[PDB]
DNA sequence: CCAGATCGTGCGACACACCGGGCCAATTGGCCGATGCCGTCCCGCGAACCCCTCTACCGTGTTGAGCAGCAGCGGCCT
DNA sequence: AGGCCGCTGCTGCTCAAGAGGGGTTCGCGGGACGGCATCGGCCAATTGGCCCGGTGTGTCGCACGATCTGG
């Protein structure tokens, strides 16, 4: 359980690489992403909370959030992150 | 050869997080130790702890602690006595040690 | 020499250049509203899991080398 | 005969056997509860078709016709 240089600098790198492939995306999907998954902060807030920010519906941050996954999971932007998996 | 301490790691750091609220209660000791502990608001406070100075009992600083006796301080050699023997034998061989040690 | 390539010029076609109209196809994508199965939790009992307690024929023992400090002793001194 | 001044030997440290009783864990299940997840419609909305209706400007398809180089 020794940290290794390598895996460190490695995960370092996935995470700045993750922000950029996030920037070409709209405002809102970026922000809607990141909430969700707390990349900014760390703790996953709820649709309610994501949704109070924008004050769009809960069902809207449902269909929101899953356009950016069908968008990221497409022959056309996961080249960039398929390496790091 | 390999092996491994049972410990675990996180790829985790302390840089661009935001910390959830505390609350510090304070405690006090005997002999006058203050202390102050933190702990989350969604938390419940315990009417007891140890000192941080000379690890002895302490409580809040209000106090709301009764006792509740403990069950199991009995084991001593009287009772075992009253077990083992009514008390006109313990009357009597009193009764023989005295007039032998008076004798 | 003189006749077709090259180019001038001319007539037409014409593929669109415009910049503006007036409607439409495809194709929606939301979740609207209604219906249904899974995650969480609160017992319910029971298997195991760990701790404590007691048994009374009796029985009575485990190398070499270098340097330094302390104990015993021979021998003055009083 | 005790105190004391040295000797001299010795030693030590360091460099290369069941049984009973009781509270607690967890482990299965076991189901109940509440909740969010999945499937017919559905119409009138931006883009983009798909054209009428005018010329023009400018490429291209070919007619008359002059100049020039080669044949």
């Amino acid at each position: 359980e020794a940290v290794v240089p390598a895996d460190a600098v490695s995960f370092t790198l996935l995470q700045e690489q993750l922000h950029s492939v996030l920037d070409t995306l709209s405002e809102r999907e970026a922000g809607v992403v990141s909430m969700r998954f707390g990349l900014t902060d760390g703790q996953p807030k709820t649709l309610d909370e994501i949704g109070k920010v924008y004050g769009v519906t809960r069902e809207r941050i449902r269909q929101i959030e899953s356009k950016t996954m069908s968008k990221l999971r497409h022959p056309s932007r996961s080249q960039v992150l398929r390496d790091y998996l | 050869l390999r092996g491994t301490r049972l410990v675990v790691t996180s790829y985790e750091t302390d840089r661009g997080i935001d910390l959830a609220p505390r609350q510090a209660v304070e405690y006090a000791c005997e002999k006058g130790h203050r202390f102050e502990m933190p702990f989350s608001v969604e938390a419940e406070i315990p009417p007891e702890w140890e000192c941080k100075v000379c690890g002895i009992q302490a409580l809040l600083v209000d106090g709301d602690g009764p006792e509740e006796k403990k069950g199991k301080p009995a084991r001593t050699h009287w009772d075992m006595l009253m077990e083992r023997r009514t008390r006109e034998e313990l009357e009597e061989v009193l009764a023989e040690r005295l007039a032998v040690l008076r004798s």
